[PDB]
C-alpha cells in the first residue's frame, strides 16, 4: 500500500564504520531481494531470502557483508567494516510466488551510501536564490528564479522548491547532476542549480512567497566530530524570497 | 551472469522511437524483461517478455532474439517522461536473481513551440548580490555544453515544464565570482544558431 | 526403449526437533543420479552416479538452490496443512511429490507429471494435459484454486514439456554407458525341500538392468498364479536387480512346472526347469 | 535439473 | 491417517559362497510413517558399518529403503535383519537365508 521501506534514504559514513541497512518489505511478499548498484558493475544481485531463509547469496562479498532477515517483516545488510569501495546505491526489493512467475519484484528508493576516506572533507551547502530579470519579464510575461546549492560534498542532496509553504513540482528544473566547485582536487566540493518559472502575474504580487529548500544528508549525532566548526549533519539549508514591484 | 549494454546517453527527439538493446553470454537465461529507473527511485518493470516472441503494451514493444543472444525494446511516440535510464534484467531456471545490465540513460527532448532564445542577468536577494545567467528559451536541438579557459561553472541545461501555459522551457545557467565575468559572452562558447 | 525422469521429494515435520527433514533423490530410468539431504552435513545437491559428475559448477550451486528452496516451501506446506486439516502441532506429518517426464525410443516426448500428496494419500496432481488439476477433495480444492490463480501449470508446463526432456536427453547421452545398457538376467532355480512328499522349487533371475523384467510358471500346460510366489523387484546395491517366482509342488512333479524368464536383453525368452 | 526456482506453495 | 507395515526382504548382493566377500542387504518397503528404524544383524549382536538408501517412494505413496553392510558369509554366523516401526509392536528380526 506503501511499497518497500529502505532507511536511511542517504547514508553518509566513514570508513571502519559498521553500516548497518534496513528493509521492510511489503506485507505479505515471502521473497526479499538485497540488490547493490554501482557505476562500474551495474545493479547486481547480493543475496535473497524466501520465507526468511537465505537462497542466493552468491553476490555477497567474501568477507564484511552479513545479512539476515531476523522475521518476516525487517531485514538487515550490514558491512563491518566499511570501505571506500562500498560506495553504492543498496536497493531492497520483495516479491510473491505469482509476480516472481512474471519477474515483476518490487524496490525501495534505496540507500545512497557512500563511505568515504575522512570526514574532515563533508560540508553542507551554503544556498542562495536569485530573483527574475526585469528584462525577461517584458521580453516574456515570466519570472524564473534560480537557485543554487553550492560548496557541499559529499553530493547528497534534494533540492524543492515550495511556495507559499506548499512544495510546487511545476515549473522547476532541478539540474540532472551536481557540478564539481574544484575540477582541480581529487576529492572536491560540488554546486547544484535548479529553476523555477512563474507567470509576471504572480511573481509581482508581493503577497507570493519563493522557498528553495537544499536537504542535505551528512553526519548524524554519533559520528564522532572533532575539529569546532560546525558539525555537517544532516540537515535542511534554505534561501527564500517574495514578489516585488519596485 | 553478465551483459553488454551501450550506457547513452541517448538522446532521441519527443516523437522519435528509441531502439535499446542487451546482449548478453550465457544461454542458460529463459526470461527477460526491462525495468526503468528513474532519477533517484527504485526500477519499476516495464515489459517483460517469455523467450522468443515479442510482447507489446501500448508504446512499447520488447524483443528476445536468442540465436543471436539480442535483447531489444522499441518505444515508438517518445514522450519525454519516459526519460529514464532503462535496464534490461534476465534470469534462468536456477534463481530468481535477475541478471541487469549496467543500463542505458534515455533523454527526450520535449519539442517547443516557439523559440526564443535570450541571455538574462540575475543579482541576489541578499545585500553580497552575486550575479548568475540564465541562458534560456533555446530549442531542443541546442547543446549547451562549456568548460572554459576558466574556472566559470556552466551547467548542463534541463527542461522545466509550464504545463498550463503548454509552455515547455530549456535554461541552462552559468556563474563565477571574479570580475571579468559577464552575460551573454558567457555562454557564448555553446555557438548557437 | 521409454525413459523417464523423476525426481522424488519427501518432507517430514518434527515438531520438537526443529525444522523437518527433507530429501530429494533424482532417477534417469531406475538409475538414482543426484539425492539431498537436509540433516546431513554438506547441504549440497550430491552425485549418486558416475555420468553426472562431470557437470560443472553452475550446475551444482543451481541444482542445491533449486532444492534448498523447495525444502522451504514444504516447510511453509507442512504448516499450510496443519492448517487446513486442523491438526496438533506435537505431530509429526508427511508432505510427498513427486514429478518428472517421459519419452519414446525417438527420444521425442511422449508424456509429463506432477504428484503431490500430504501424509502418504493422493493430494493434488497435475492432468496429463498439462493445463489443468486434480485435487482429493477437502483441502485440496484450496490449494488447486490458489494454482489455478498464479498459473502454477503454465510453469510446470514448461520445465515438463521443454527444460525436463532435454536434460533427459543430456543424461542419456552423457552416461550411455550406464543408462543404455542391459544387463540380461542370471536366471538358476533353487531345489530345496518343503517336506518328504514336497521341494520347495524357486526361479531365481539376478544381476539384471532394467527392472522391468517377467518371470512366470508353468504346469505342463498354462498355469500362470496363485503358486507363483512373485517377490517386488529389488535392488542389488550394484546398480542390476533381483527377482525371483518360486513354487512348491508335489515331489517328483518338479519337472512338469517350468519357469519363464523375459528381458528386455534377452534374445530370446529363457525357460528353465529342474534339471541336475 | 529441477524444477526451479521453487514450487509453487500450496 | 494411513499407517502401513514394512515389507522386509533380506538378501546378498552376490550368490553367496563362504569365506568370500559380500554384501547383506536389508530392503524395506511398502512402508508409512517414514520414521523406521532397521539394524543389520550378526548373531543377535548389531553390526557396526550399516549405510542405506536415500528415502524414495513408489506410486502408491508408501516408502522404500536399502540398507546395506559388507559382510563375509560363514557356515556357523547367523544373520538378520531387525525392523522397528510405529505399526509393529516389537522390534522384528528377518533371518538371513541363501534359499529365501
Amino acid at each position: 500500500d506503501a511499497g518497500v521501506i529502505q532507511s536511511p534514504r542517504h547514508e553518509v559514513t566513514e570508513m571502519g564504520q559498521q553500516v548497518t541497512l534496513r528493509c521492510k518489505p511489503i506485507s505479505g511478499h515471502d521473497y526479499l531481494f538485497w540488490y547493490r548498484q554501482t557505476m562500474m558493475r551495474g545493479l547486481e544481485l547480493l543475496i535473497y531470502f524466501n520465507n526468511n531463509v537465505p537462497i542466493d547469496d552468491s553476490g555477497m562479498p567474501e568477507d564484511r557483508f552479513s545479512a539476515k532477515m531476523p522475521n518476516a517483516s525487517f531485514s538487515t545488510l550490514k558491512i563491518q567494516p566499511s570501505e571506500p569501495r562500498d560506495s553504492a546505491v543498496y536497493f531492497c526489493a520483495s516479491s510473491l510466488w505469482e509476480k516472481l512467475a512474471k519477474n515483476i519484484q518490487y524496490f525501495g528508493a534505496g540507500t545512497r551510501l557512500s563511505v568515504l576516506e575522512d570526514l574532515k572533507n563533508v560540508f553542507p551547502p551554503e544556498v542562495a536564490v536569485f530573483e527574475p530579470s526585469e528584462a525577461e519579464i517584458s521580453h516574456t510575461q515570466k519570472a524564473t528564479l534560480v537557485c543554487l546549492a553550492t560548496g557541499f560534498y559529499p553530493d547528497h542532496v534534494e533540492l524543492s522548491w515550495w511556495v507559499n509553504g506548499k512544495e510546487v513540482h511545476s515549473g522547476v528544473c532541478t539540474d540532472p547532476q551536481p557540478l564539481k566547485e574544484q575540477p582541480a582536487l581529487n576529492d572536491s566540493r560540488y554546486a547544484l542549480s535548479s529553476r523555477l518559472r512563474v507567470s509576471a502575474t504572480f511573481w509581482q504580487d508581493p503577497r507570493n512567497h519563493f522557498r528553495c529548500q537544499v536537504q542535505f544528508y551528512g553526519l548524524s549525532e554519533n559520528d564522532e566530530w572533532t575539529q569546532d566548526r560546525a558539525k555537517p549533519v544532516t540537515q535542511i539549508v534554505s534561501a527564500e524570497a517574495w514578489g516585488r514591484a519596485d | 551472469k553478465e551483459v553488454e549494454q551501450d550506457p547513452g546517453p541517448l538522446s532521441v527527439p519527443e516523437g522519435a522511437i528509441v531502439s535499446l538493446n542487451c546482449t548478453y553470454s550465457n544461454s542458460a537465461f529463459q526470461y527477460f524483461m526491462w525495468y526503468r529507473q528513474y532519477s533517484r527511485k527504485g526500477p519499476e518493470l516495464l515489459m517483460y517478455t517469455y523467450s522468443s516472441g515479442n510482447k507489446e503494451d501500448g508504446r512499447f514493444t520488447a524483443q528476445v532474439d536468442k540465436s543471436s543472444k539480442y535483447i531489444s525494446l522499441f518505444i515508438r511516440d517518445s514522450q519525454p517522461s519516459d526519460s529514464a535510464t532503462y535496464l534490461c534484467a534476465m534470469r534462468g531456471d536456477s534463481s530468481y536473481k535477475l541478471i541487469f545490465g549496467s543500463g542505458t540513460r534515455l533523454l527526450v527532448r520535449p519539442d517547443i513551440q516557439n523559440p526564443d532564445p535570450a541571455v538574462y542577468q540575475l543579482r541576489d536577494s541578499k545585500s553580497s548580490d552575486k550575479s548568475v545567467c540564465l541562458f534560456t528559451d533555446f530549442d531542443s536541438q541546442t547543446n549547451v555544453s562549456q568548460s572554459k579557459d576558466s574556472d566559470v561553472y556552466i551547467t548542463d541545461k534541463c527542461v522545466l515544464d509550464m504545463r498550463s501555459m503548454d509552455f515547455k522551457s530549456n535554461s541552462a545557467v552559468a556563474w563565477s565570482n571574479k570580475s571579468d565575468f559577464a552575460c551573454a559572452n558567457a555562454f557564448n562558447n555553446s555557438i548557437i544558431p | 526403449g521409454s525413459h523417464s525422469m523423476r525426481y522424488f521429494f519427501t518432507s517430514v515435520s518434527r515438531p520438537g526437533r526443529g525444522e523437518p527433514r527433507f530429501i530429494a533423490v533424482g532417477y534417469v530410468d531406475d538409475t538414482q543420479f543426484v539425492r539431498f539431504d537436509s540433516d546431513a552435513a554438506s547441504q549440497r545437491m550430491e552425485p549418486r552416479a558416475p555420468w553426472i559428475e562431470q557437470e560443472g559448477p553452475e550446475y551444482w550451486d543451481g541444482e542445491t538452490r533449486k532444492v534448498k528452496a523447495h525444502s522451504q516451501t514444504h516447510r511453509v506446506d507442512l504448516g499450510t496443512l496443519r492448517g487446513y486439516y486442523n491438526q496438533s502441532e506435537a505431530g509429526s506429518h508427511t508432505v510427498q511429490r513427486m514429478y518428472g517426464c517421459d519419452v519414446g525410443s525417438d527420444w521425442r516426448f511422449l508424456r509429463g507429471y506432477h504428484q503431490y500428496a500430504y501424509d502418504g494419500k493422493d493430494y493434488i496432481a497435475l492432468k496429463e494435459d498439462l493445463r489443468s488439476w486434480t485435487a482429493a477433495d477437502m483441502a485440496a480444492q484450496t490449494t488447486k484454486h490458489k494454482w489455478e490463480a498464479a498459473h502454477v501449470a503454465e510453469q510446470l508446463r514448461a520445465y515438463l514439456e521443454g527444460t525436463c526432456v532435454e536434460w533427459l536427453r543430456r543424461y542419456l547421452e552423457n552416461g550411455k554407458e550406464t543408462l543404455q545398457r542391459t544387463d540380461a538376467p542370471k536366471t538358476h532355480m533353487t531345489h530345496h525341500a518343503v517336506s518328504d512328499h514336497e521341494a520347495t522349487l524357486r526361479c531365481w533371475a539376478l544381476s539384471f538392468y532394467p527392472a522391468e523384467i517377467t518371470l512366470t510358471w508353468q504346469r505342463d500346460g498354462e498355469d500362470q498364479t496363485q503358486d507363483t510366489e512373485l517377490v517386488e523387484t529389488r535392488p542389488a546395491g550394484d546398480g542390476t536387480f533381483q527377482k525371483w517366482a518360486a513354487v512348491v509342488v508335489p515331489s517328483g512333479q518338479e519337472q512338469r512346472y517350468t519357469c519363464h524368464v523375459q528381458h528386455e536383453g534377452l534374445p530370446k525368452p529363457l525357460t528353465l526347469r529342474w534339471e541336475p | 535439473a529441477q524444477w526451479g526456482p521453487d514450487p509453487a506453495a500450496a | 491417517m494411513i499407517q502401513r507395515t514394512p515389507k522386509i526382504q533380506v538378501y546378498s548382493r552376490h550368490p553367496a559362497e563362504n569365506g568370500k566377500s559380500n554384501f547383506l542387504n536389508c530392503y524395506v518397503s511398502g512402508f508409512h510413517p517414514s520414521d523406521i528404524e532397521v539394524d543389520l544383524l550378526k548373531n543377535g549382536e548389531r553390526i557396526e558399518k550399516v549405510e542405506h538408501s536415500d528415502l524414495s517412494f513408489s506410486k502408491d505413496w508408501s516408502f522404500y529403503l536399502l540398507y546395506y553392510t559388507e559382510f563375509t558369509p560363514t557356515e556357523k554366523d547367523e544373520y538378520a535383519c531387525r525392523v522397528n516401526h510405529v505399526t509393529l509392536s516389537q522390534p522384528k528380526i528377518v533371518k538371513w537365508d541363501r534359499d529365501m
